[PDB]
């Protein structure tokens, strides 16, 4: 029912992006450069040690969200600088209408990301769903 | 001051003004947890998302 549209949306949009990463695409194609890098080993040891904990469910759908709505390309340095932290800008966003799942962001994620690597801390999550739905089932 | 001749610049694609209308007029509601399995499970092509 209409109830349901912006997060059937924002989960239909997601669910595009997660297609592409099963048929070995360029997923973006239009976002700016600065944002594509890579994670270096211990960010994504902290990625992986908050992953083990995680509603993924939840965590990658706002994260898809936040970044094809914010990270447009030219001009989103306006408000999301690249050296800040993921834990702060996602509470600050989230505190204006959504009531979902807090503490376990609030209390287990790494505070030192680096939000030059913001793209690639997707990708390892929906990777880690992928894994968990195909390699089991 | 309501009705003052002025010209539109910035254009409304942001999609977050669509997004405070939505929660402005309904009481929007989050999705079951058995209907995104369905809605996954019907929407393994490409061409239909």
């Amino acid at each position: 029912q209409l109830r349901h549209i912006i997060a059937l949306w924002q989960f239909l949009s997601a669910h595009k992006s997660e297609q592409r990463l099963r048929l070995n695409k360029e997923l973006f194609r239009e976002i700016d450069v600065q944002y594509k890098e890579e994670l270096s080993t211990q960010h994504q040891r902290l990625l992986g040690t908050f992953l083990n904990e995680a509603g993924l469910d939840a965590f990658l759908l706002e994260l898809h969200e936040m970044i094809v709505l914010k990270l447009k390309g030219p001009r989103a340095a306006n408000s999301f600088n690249p050296n800040w932290s993921l834990k702060d800008t996602l509470v600050s966003y989230m505190e204006t209408k959504d009531s979902d799942i807090l503490s376990e962001v609030e209390s287990q994620f790494p505070e030192e990301i680096l939000m030059s690597s913001c793209i690639s801390v997707w990708k390892i999550a929906a990777t880690r769903k992928w894994d968990r739905q195909s390699r089991g089932g | 001051l309501k009705g003052i001749p002025t010209l539109v610049y910035r254009r409304d694609w942001n999609y977050e003004h669509l997004f405070m209308d939505i929660k402005n007029k309904m009481a929007q509601s989050s999705l079951p947890n058995l209907a995104i399995s369905t809605i996954s499970g019907q929407l393994q092509s490409y061409s239909d998302a």
